[PDB]
């Protein structure tokens, strides 16, 4: 950011104003910038500025991590969470993953937010972890929740219990659900259990009033919640699930996710429901893992 | 119909739209709030300001149903 | 954690100058003062103002909470078993519900009764709110509201003596045709901007009036299928105005109400995501049907319901 | 070092060592990644098996490296699988997430101590240097300096790295921008001039993915085919 006091420690501010007069700013101009030419011109010690250069990396700069070590953490970390429907974690090879950002592409009644809710209904009960269930739709009804609880659980209490897991937090702008994935964010980084799963339905709901004219910062601000998306998903270990709408290539004339090009590099799995009543199909229209292209039957009524 | 000059925006705000080709409050509603961002300059919740304002010059007047009634009678 | 600033509703023009003066998370801005701001980025000192206001400023309430607000805030019934049993009850408020469905089916029929309906006192099992009319078509008569609201009274009078209990009659004591009709916002709504400037207006205009417990936009084609050629224009708008509702619903704690007109129902395949709740009426053999295309809590079905000179009943 | 027809034969038919950056293009799900994890294998796994037994960096700027798909991938193509050998062979391997493009910039500079210190560390992944294409350009305003400024500081910052260390860096870019081979460039022209071997990723509609790679320096055009099992990248 910007070379203020408290950004390292033995950082002035007297000479803070002394690599503002050099157009130094920030902590890349610093860094970017010769050293040993500003010591000279500033009259500030180059051993200094040598070791202002190094906290000031140490500090901003993400450090590798070997692959051993991270093979081994993500081994008892990483979490396949069961979505409650056997015949879609057969799809998602045994369920959803952790670290991952879900993404569920479907049109108007495809199951995206009944999906959304038994795997919100099966990690608060089966899993007992808490959800963060944010809807820009208004899909999450309580009472269906419920429903989906009681067919699993039919103790009162623990119905009631799984349901105080499930965090409902409504949001149907783009700042708002920026808002609420930073809040959550700072929730987690400053932790009773933590948040494990998250539910953003729909991101379509809130990104397309964005996209529209010669306008480019409804991308920005799509890849804004995608980078919040993904750092909530990778860095803080959750299973961020998202829902997105289906439509319809322009030139090819084919069904693709919503949300323009931009946005269809952001899901690291991405399953396609499509009616074939309850009945639907899962396609798995983007994985890292499995190929692209198969697809299981999927039922409601059955949860 | 109505300009934006007679909405009740600023010279400095008119002239910024003036630029864009936007001078009706249809033109200025159509845009979304975001792409009014930039066109009119301000931040969002200061175009909804806007979008407010000249909303309430081309926005239907309330009218209670005893009032229809009444006005009927 | 370091909150960027593209996250933040701030001005373009003001983020470009924050960027390009090395400031890109929220952190950085929180320790500068708005006067230094301005020194510091050349934005003027409303905007600095403006721009770290918008930084600082930036429910989380459990499903179980939730559950019981969805009970304690009742579903505006329709007057039909049938329909409000595949409805959970009836309208779900805090929710967007979407009567699709040819010409002279009756969706303003449902929205007319819906308006009364809300009316309904807390101890009758109704919200004991008002309705809010966002009328395009023209197709508001008041005087069959008129009808609908006498209908009303008489069927909550004759609930209102076989429990043998005044205890209900008194919440009837406001039930009149007067408060019926004065607690109905009705907004004519010709164009689609002059529709679209009534949506912005709406947040406004329930704070004021909290009663509101019903939003009926009837239609949200007309408008939209009128003056108005250009399809991308029309998918933005629509896209736009589907958020405004949901929150408006969400934040106001009351049901919105929108009409479309069968062409699948209209305004493209992105509208058929804007609401929660979708319905379809359409006819089979000179009956009346409606079929529930679209619920998060019902599965589809069809029921059939008849608009009887006394009200939407079964 | 190890020459680029030795790291991947079948995509280097021609001879093309010591600082060479390549390009990865193309639409989500077309094996760009897939293709890396190849690029990865092939590095990090040992001699004996015939991989190149070298250091392996990756700069997962788009959070999508999926370590579990990578485990799946390596104990594949190992005769002997083996939770040692899955050890050993992720131990050349090193990745590091960047959130920004500024973060990225940092990370760069950063980098310069750990290459002094692991001479092994020949091949380096940048998937993707398109991730932060719109937050940079909506934070530049109209100016396209302010824009590309972070990206080229990172380009100049790579050019360095990869001339310095003899380093080959794979890094990967998103088609997020409609047709002017669909390729409409939109980095910056200091990123631009650095690309040698740029390759288009497309996806024939099931299993097959079709690779066209083309030399910059002599603009000729090769058409490869692959498919991605479970073992990574076969080529057809
Ligand atoms: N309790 C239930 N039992 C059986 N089926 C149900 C139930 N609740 C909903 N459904 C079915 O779920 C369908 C809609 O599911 P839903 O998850 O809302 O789709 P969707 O893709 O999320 N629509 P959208 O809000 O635009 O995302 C309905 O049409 C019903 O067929
Ligand atoms: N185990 C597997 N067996 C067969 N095919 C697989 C397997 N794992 C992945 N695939 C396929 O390999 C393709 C390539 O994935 P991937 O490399 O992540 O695409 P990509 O170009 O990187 N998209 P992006 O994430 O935006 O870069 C996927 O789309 C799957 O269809
Ligand atoms: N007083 C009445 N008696 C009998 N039928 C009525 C009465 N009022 C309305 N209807 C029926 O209800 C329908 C109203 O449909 P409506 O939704 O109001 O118009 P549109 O479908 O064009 O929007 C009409 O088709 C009419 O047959
Ligand atoms: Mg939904
Ligand atoms: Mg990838």
């Amino acid at each position: 950011g910007v070379l203020r006091v408290g950004l390292c420690p033995g950082l002035t501010e007297e000479m803070i104003q002394l690599l503002r007069s050099h157009r130094i700013k920030t902590v890349v101009d610093l860094v970017s910038a010769d050293l040993e030419e500003v010591a000279q011109k500033c009259g500030l010690s180059y051993k200094a500025l040598v070791a202002l250069r190094r906290v000031l990396l140490a500090q901003f700069s993400a450090f590798p991590v070997n692959g051993a070590d991270l093979y081994e953490e993500l081994k008892t970390s990483t979490a396949i969470l069961s979505t409650g429907i056997g015949s879609l974690d057969k799809l998602l090879d045994a369920g959803l993953y952790t670290g991952e950002v879900t993404e569920i592409v479907g049109g108007p009644g495809s199951g995206k937010t009944q999906v959304c809710l038994c795997m919100a209904a099966n990690v608060a009960h089966g899993l007992q972890q808490n959800v963060l269930y944010v809807d820009s739709n208004g899909g999450l009804t309580a009472s269906r929740l419920l429903q989906l609880l009681q067919a699993k659980t039919q103790d009162e209490e623990e119905q009631a219990e799984a349901l105080r897991r499930i965090q409902v937090v409504h949001a149907f702008d783009i700042f708002q659900m920026l808002d609420v994935l930073q809040e959550l964010r700072g929730t987690v980084a400053q932790q009773s259990g933590t948040v494990k799963v998250v539910v953003v339905d729909s991101v379509t709901a809130v990104v397309s009033p964005l996209l529209g004219g010669q306008q480019r910062e409804g991308l920005a601000l799509m890849m804004q919640l995608a980078r919040e998306l993904k750092t909530l998903a990778r860095d803080l270990g959750m299973a961020v699930v998202v829902t997105n709408h289906i439509t319809r290539d322009r030139d090819s004339g084919r069904l693709k996710p919503a949300l323009g090009r931009s946005w269809s590099f952001v899901p690291s799995t991405r399953i396609l429901l499509d009616t074939i009543g309850g009945r639907r199909m899962a396609c798995l229209a983007k994985s890292s893992r499995q190929p692209t292209g198969f697809q299981e039957m999927v039922d409601i009524g059955t949860w | 119909s109505k300009k934006l000059k007679r909405v009740g925006l600023s010279q400095e705000l008119c002239d910024r739209l003036s630029r864009h080709q936007i001078l009706t409050c249809q033109d200025f509603l159509c845009l979304s709030p975001l792409e009014l961002m930039k066109v009119t300059g301000l931040s969002y919740r200061g175009v909804h300001e806007l979008l407010c304002m000249v909303s309430r010059a081309c926005a239907p007047k309330m009218q209670t149903a005893y009032g229809i009634k009444a006005q009927r009678s | 954690m370091q909150r960027d600033l593209v996250s933040f509703p701030l001005s373009p023009a003001v983020r470009v100058k924050l960027v390009s003066a090395g400031f890109q998370t929220a952190e950085e801005l929180l320790e500068v003062k708005p006067s230094e701001l301005s020194k510091e980025v050349g934005i003027s000192k409303a905007e600095a103002l403006e721009t770290l206001q918008i930084i600082r400023r930036e429910k989380k309430c459990t499903a179980l909470e939730l559950l019981e607000q969805e009970h304690t805030q009742g579903f505006i019934i329709t007057f039909c078993s049938a329909l409000d049993d595949i409805l959970g009850g009836g309208v779900p408020l805090m929710k967007t519900t979407e009567i699709c469905g040819a010409p002279g089916v009756g969706k303003t029929q449902l929205c007319m009764q819906l308006a009364v309906d809300v009316q309904i006192p807390e101890c009758f099992g109704g919200v004991a709110g008002e309705a809010v009319f966002i009328d395009t078509e023209g197709s508001f008569m008041v005087d069959r509201v008129v009808d609908l609201a006498t209908a009303c009274i008489q069927h909550l009078q004759l609930i209102a003596e076989k429990h043998k209990g005044e205890e209900h009659r008194k919440a009837l004591e406001d039930f009149t045709l007067d408060n019926i009709l004065s607690h109905i916002y009705y907004f004519r709504c010709r164009d689609y901007t002059e529709l679209l400037a009534q949506v912005y207006l709406l947040p406004d205009f329930l704070s004021e009036h909290s009663k509101v417990r019903l939003v009926i936009v009837d239609g949200i084609a007309f408008p939209f299928r009128h003056d108005l050629d250009d399809l991308s224009l029309r998918t933005r708008l629509l896209n736009g105005l589907a958020q405004q509702m949901i929150s408006l619903a969400n934040n106001h704690r009351l049901a919105v109400i929108l009409t479309n007109q069968m062409t699948v129902p209209a305004l493209g395949e992105s509208w058929g995501h804007a609401a929660t709740i979708r319905l379809i009426f359409h006819w089979d053999r000179k009956q009346r049907l409606a079929t529930l295309y679209k619920s998060p809590s019902q599965k589809e079905c069809t029921v059939l319901f008849q608009i009887k000179p006394q009200g939407f009943r079964d | 070092r190890s020459s680029l027809k030795e790291i991947e034969p079948n995509l280097f038919a021609d001879e093309d060592v010591h600082g060479d950056i390549l390009e990865f293009h193309g639409p989500e799900g077309t094996g760009k990644t897939e293709m890396l994890y190849h690029l990865t294998a092939r590095c990090i796994l040992p001699k004996s098996e015939g991989g190149l037994e070298v250091e392996v960096l990756f700069i997962d700027t788009d959070y999508h490296f999926d370590m579990l798909r990578l485990v799946t991938i390596l104990e594949h193509r190992l005769s002997q699988s083996s939770e040692e050998i899955i050890k050993y062979c992720l131990g050349r391997f090193f990745l590091v997430y960047c959130s920004s493009s500024t973060h990225l910039l940092l990370t760069l500079y950063s980098l310069e101590s750990m290459f002094c210190s692991h001479p092994s560390l020949c091949l380096l992944i940048l998937d993707s240097l398109s991730a932060f294409y719109w937050i940079d350009r909506v934070n530049g305003g109209e100016s396209v300096n302010l824009q590309e400024s972070t990206l080229r500081k990172c380009s100049q910052c790579l050019e360095k790295l990869v001339n310095d260390y003899r380093l080959v860096l794979f890094a990967t870019t998103q088609t997020i921008m409609q047709k002017a081979i669909d390729y409409r460039p939109y980095l910056c022209k200091a990123w631009q001039q650095l690309v040698k071997h740029r390759m288009f990723f497309s996806k024939q509609d099931s299993n097959q993915f079709s690779l066209v790679s083309r030399c910059l320096k002599s603009n000729s055009l090769k058409k490869h085919f692959f498919i991605i099992g479970e073992s990574g990248v076969e080529f057809c």
